[PDB]
């Protein structure tokens, strides 16, 4: 049984290009950028489906 | 006449300082014992006590 993926979720082909290492609120959160629309999301929690 | 009331059996003068203490006891700056906590779940980033 493989849990299928909901409606929201987007298809992102992983690659090294995405996960930069930037600064946000002191600390160097390892931001993920999300190709579709550049929007680095430092903290793991709250990325975008 | 001393007899009609009796303040509270407290010196006529100390009662006067006492006028101040209730004032001191109510002053915001000395309330530091807040009531309710709120539980939820955010990420402590840029912690501003307030």
């Amino acid at each position: 049984f493989v849990p299928d993926v909901p409606e929201g979720y987007v298809a992102v082909q992983y690659a090294h290009r995405l996960f930069s290492s930037s600064l946000a609120n002191k600390r160097n959160r390892v931001t993920y950028t999300h190709p579709p629309t550049g929007m680095a999301y430092p903290s793991p929690t709250g990325r975008p489906h | 006449e001393a007899f009609r009331w009796s303040r509270y059996f407290l010196d006529e003068l100390q009662l006067r300082r006492l006028s101040v203490g209730l004032r001191l006891i109510t002053n915001p700056r000395i309330a530091r014992r807040f009531n309710g906590v709120r539980i939820m779940y955010l990420t402590d980033d840029d912690p501003d006590p307030d």
